[PDB]
């Protein structure tokens, strides 16, 4: 279930710490 | 759960006759989102209407603002006209300048 | 004053074939973004829509989102096969106080089912029992929950305060209300109408008079929008015929520096 906002998040999690 | 949409209409400024104004229709409380809405002048569709972002409240409801310039006269009836799912027929509300 | 930054996000499934997805975003009562599902960029509704920002870090939130809506769609379409046709709603932003509270929403058939609070989502109790489990499945996921909460707790009210600096001075607009009298009748009795448009701020005050005397019959409706970023007010009074004589309707409002508006009948 929610796979591919699953994949999003940890795709932009470096954007938004730095 | 449907919800029935409440239909309000109302001039930007005073009404005068012969001077332009800009007519109100502000559609409010409704579910699902899909919605269609006319302005009427004498019971025909005007072709000019601007329509705003559908948005909804803290409660969920959805609302949208159309509006058109007019310039009222003392013969020309103006009225609001909304087809919805939640309701079997067109729902329509006249302008009325005395309201 | 305070403010409340909202990100409302409205997604449509009609079947596995058609669905769309709109956004908008409000700061206080001023449209600040608009994002149509036909539109791969996010709409500025004003001159100071990007906030602080740079112009590579907007393109970038850009795409994050673009990325976002993409699979959120997905995911959903994948949900629904794992009945139409469904609505979806998310409300997601910050109250202003230099304080701040996030929320993020989310409504299903129109109905408030889940909520993201400290670092999980979670359903709200009578929420349906078939959630339980995707919800589980989302939480499971620590990279989303550090970007939500990341999104929530920092990027939101960092966001809001670059907001109010660029757009001070229409978040500060006064625009005076015209007001107008009219009336219908009511009974075996007449309703007068005082109509008053155009005023920004919301805050106003309207009130039907005998001389110094506030009559407890006025009754406000509820504040309408204008199309030009205006708030429309009517407030009436039902009136036996003959008491019509002597009566005002009285406005007050920031932008009239102290001079009310007085009508009378
Ligand atoms: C972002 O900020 C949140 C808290 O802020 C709220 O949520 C965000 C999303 C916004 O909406 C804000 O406006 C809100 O105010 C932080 O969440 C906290 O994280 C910590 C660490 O993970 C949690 O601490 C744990 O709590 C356990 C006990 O929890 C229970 O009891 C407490 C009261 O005692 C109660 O508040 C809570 O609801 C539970 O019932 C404890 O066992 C454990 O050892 C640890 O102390 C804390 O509970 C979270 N807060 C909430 C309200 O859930 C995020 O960590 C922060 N993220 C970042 C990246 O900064
Ligand atoms: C998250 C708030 C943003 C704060 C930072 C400010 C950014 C503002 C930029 C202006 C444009 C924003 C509009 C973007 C449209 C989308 C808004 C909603 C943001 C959603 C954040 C991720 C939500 C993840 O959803 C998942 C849960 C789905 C549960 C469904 C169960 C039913
Ligand atoms: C899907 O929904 C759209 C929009 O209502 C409709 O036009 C279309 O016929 C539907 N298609 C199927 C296969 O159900
Ligand atoms: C919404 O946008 C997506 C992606 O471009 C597209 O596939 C879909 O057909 C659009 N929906 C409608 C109803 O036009």
């Amino acid at each position: 279930d929610f796979h591919h906002i699953r994949e999003w998040g940890n795709h932009w999690k470096n954007f938004l710490a730095v | 759960i449907q919800k029935t949409p409440q239909i309000q209409v109302y001039s930007r400024h005073p009404p005068e006759n012969g001077k332009p104004n800009i007519l109100n229709c502000y559609v409010t409380q409704f579910h699902p989102p899909h919605i269609e809405i006319q302005m009427l002048k004498n019971g025909k569709k005007i072709p000019k209407v601007e329509m705003s972002d559908m948005s909804f409240s803290k409660d969920w409801s959805f609302y949208i603002l159309a509006h058109t310039e007019f310039t009222p006269t003392e013969t020309d009836t103006y009225a609001c006209r909304v087809k919805h799912a939640s309701m079997a027929e067109p729902k329509t509300v006249y302008w009325d300048r005395d309201m | 004053k305070n403010y409340t930054f909202r990100c409302l996000q409205m997604s449509s499934f009609a079947n596995r074939s058609w669905s769309r997805t709109d956004s908008v975003v409000w700061l206080g009562d001023l449209q600040t973004h608009r994002w149509s599902n036909d539109s791969a960029t996010i709409s500025f509704t004003k001159p100071w829509s990007q906030g602080k920002l740079s112009n590579q870090q907007w393109e970038k939130l850009q795409h994050m989102f673009q990325v976002y809506r993409v699979s959120f769609t997905r995911d959903i379409q994948e949900l629904v096969k794992m009945d139409y046709p469904i609505e979806i709603q998310l409300s997601a932003g910050c109250e202003m106080y230099n304080a701040s509270e996030s929320f993020l929403h989310v409504a299903f058939q129109g109905k408030y089912v889940v909520r993201f609070w400290g670092t999980s989502w979670q359903t709200v109790p009578g929420a349906p029992s078939w959630l339980d489990l995707p919800i589980k499945v989302l939480n499971a996921d620590q990279g989303t929950s550090a970007t939500v909460q990341m999104l929530l707790n920092d990027t939101c009210p960092l966001f809001v305060r670059g907001l109010l600096e660029a757009g001070k001075s229409d978040l500060e607009k006064q625009e005076k209300p015209v007001a107008w009298l009219s009336s219908v009748p009511s009974s075996a009795h007449r309703q007068l109408v005082c109509h008053v448009s155009g005023f920004y701020p919301k805050p106003v005050w309207v009130m039907w008079m005998r001389g110094d005397q506030e009559q407890q019959g006025t009754h406000r409706g509820d504040f309408l929008p204008n199309a030009d970023e205006t708030w429309y007010l009517q407030a009436t009074l039902d009136v036996e015929a003959g008491e019509e004589a002597g009566l005002a309707c009285r406005v007050k409002h920031s932008s009239l520096g102290g001079q009310d508006i007085i009508l009378y009948w």
